[PDB]
């Protein structure tokens, strides 16, 4: 039916990949912070791991595991909010 | 290499982030020493939903080195290694006041990884 | 010693739960006991086996460590000004059933450098208490007490689980010596774990090639 | 505001009635103090079908301040706060004869809402 909030962790991850490029990797220069969260994979390959966790074979950089755990947590208030 | 396997891997206590290397990670025997600096620099109540976790050394900061204090420091260290860090035993904890520029208590905490001396009779009366 | 010469009294701390989360009152008692006593006892029962090959006796239960301790209070000497009923209104309260829950208070006795059974404190609850007032006043404020405490062991479950993982935490990580062999390396790994680690499982868990693969300084991991 | 909620609301002890405001009402912490004046000004037997309710201080009116009396007053106050007013603890009750114009016992009853002094050794012999 009607949803009241689209854009799952794919859409959040797209917004976050747009977003973190504005931040310099501080202390270092000429380095985007978007490099930090997207090192190792592209946006779509990381979203594929977000849907299917086995595409990581118990390893990936831990900021990405941190971020995917964050998004899986953030699915829950989105689920309460779609019941509005 | 096996000490890195048996003792777990985790992040460094000052979180150092780089675009080249993602997260700096302390592993093995260095991970046990990293957790012991976390315990005694934390204080109970400072971690939300984990209020038992802390060293509690702020109880002793205006307390007069009078040797009722140095036994309380010995027991607070020994108990908090039991409750929150059973990956490392305790060997001995030696507490001395600083001789130059006093009112600093220096504690050396010695851990593990986890006979009556008969020669002194020849040097006494 | 080593710094100064002030006394360290004993302090009787109380809680309400088994752990240290809910503190009740806490008193320090003047006039130290002169003598403590902690009695251990372990109960054994003899095997009356019909086969008559051997004489032996089983282990049934270990009785809890009980502590005996005798105090004295006095308020008429002119240094002593607090009346001893305010000091005995805490021992009579903390060594009895609490009004909140209907249980004893899970006391913890401590002394400055004295190390109780293997720890710096003595947990447990009060089995016994008897006050016997011997002197009085004209209106009979008491001012002489002679208390006779007696406690049991009863430690918390987080401390008892922590002391268990410090002995054989289900991995061994045994170093090999010069001139070693796997039946000897299983006896040295069966002493870290106390579980008879049956040497063929050591060469399978560590990916040995030919049962003599270790080279005088490398480690072998033994689980269970 | 929450003390007015948790501690109940009731009428004032001298009943004051007005056509403008109907009944004057004491609430909250003032309601506990209003009930304590009721208890010690009542006397057992003066309320019909409630004969347990009363302070009972008329027992002590010709009784010679001799300090057998001041212990009896301390116990009658402490007991009657237990039986008839468990909304307020007891801190201490101090009874003194009046120094000017004696034969008046003055009792200060201190309630609640519901260490050996080591410094004196430096001022003795």
């Amino acid at each position: 039916t009607f949803l009241l909030e689209p854009r799952t962790g794919k859409g959040l991850l797209n917004l976050m990949a747009k977003y973190t490029e504005a931040v310099p990797f501080a202390g270092h220069t000429d380095a985007d912070w978007k490099d930090f969260w997207m090192a190792g994979c592209t946006l779509e390959a990381l979203s594929d791991i977000y849907q299917y966790p086995g595409l990581a074979e118990k390893k990936l950089p831990v900021q990405q595991a941190f971020l995917l755990a964050l998004l899986h947590l953030l699915e829950t208030p989105r689920a309460m909010l779609n019941t509005v | 290499d096996i000490l890195k396997a048996t003792l777990g891997q985790c992040w460094a206590f000052p979180p150092r982030f780089s675009p080249d290397t993602g997260v700096s990670l302390t592993a093995g025997v260095e991970a046990v020493m990293q957790s012991l600096r976390v315990l005694f620099m934390t204080e109970p109540g400072e971690r939300i939903m984990r209020e038992s976790y802390g060293g509690g050394m702020h109880d002793f900061i205006f307390e007069n080195i009078t040797d009722e204090l140095l036994a309380n420091i010995h027991n607070r260290i020994e108990e908090s290694i039991l409750r929150h860090e059973p990956r490392a035993l305790l060997k001995d904890v030696i507490i001395q006041p600083d001789k130059q520029e006093a009112s600093r208590l220096r504690a050396q905490i010695t851990v593990y990884l986890a006979n009556i001396h008969d020669g002194q009779t020849l040097r006494l009366l | 010693s080593l710094l100064e010469r002030g006394l360290s009294k004993l302090t009787l701390n109380a809680w309400k739960d088994r752990e240290g989360k809910i503190p009740a009152g806490s008193m320090s008692a003047m006039y130290n006991p002169e003598t403590i006593q902690l009695d251990y006892q372990t109960r054994f029962d003899t095997e009356d086996t019909i086969n008559t090959a051997s004489q032996s006796n089983r282990y049934v239960i270990s009785e809890p460590v009980g502590l005996n301790l005798t105090l004295l209070f006095d308020s008429q000497m002119p240094g002593n000004t607090t009346p001893i009923e305010t000091q005995l209104a805490m021992l009579k309260s903390l060594c009895a059933v609490d009004a909140a829950t209907g249980s004893p208070y899970f006391l913890r006795i401590t002394w400055g450098k004295m190390r109780w059974e293997n720890k710096g404190w003595f947990a447990g609850r009060a089995r016994d208490l008897s006050v016997t007032y011997t002197l009085f006043d004209r209106d009979a404020t008491p001012l002489r007490a002679t208390v006779q405490l007696s406690l049991v062991a009863d430690e918390s479950f987080v401390i008892q689980q922590s002391l268990k993982t410090q002995s054989a935490p289900d991995r061994a990580l045994v170093s090999v010596p010069d001139l070693a062999s796997l039946p000897l390396l299983a006896l040295s790994a069966g002493g870290v774990l106390a579980s008879s680690v049956d040497y063929l499982s050591l060469a399978w868990d560590n990916d040995l090639d030919n049962l003599d693969d270790f080279q005088t300084g490398d480690f072998l991991r033994a689980t269970k």
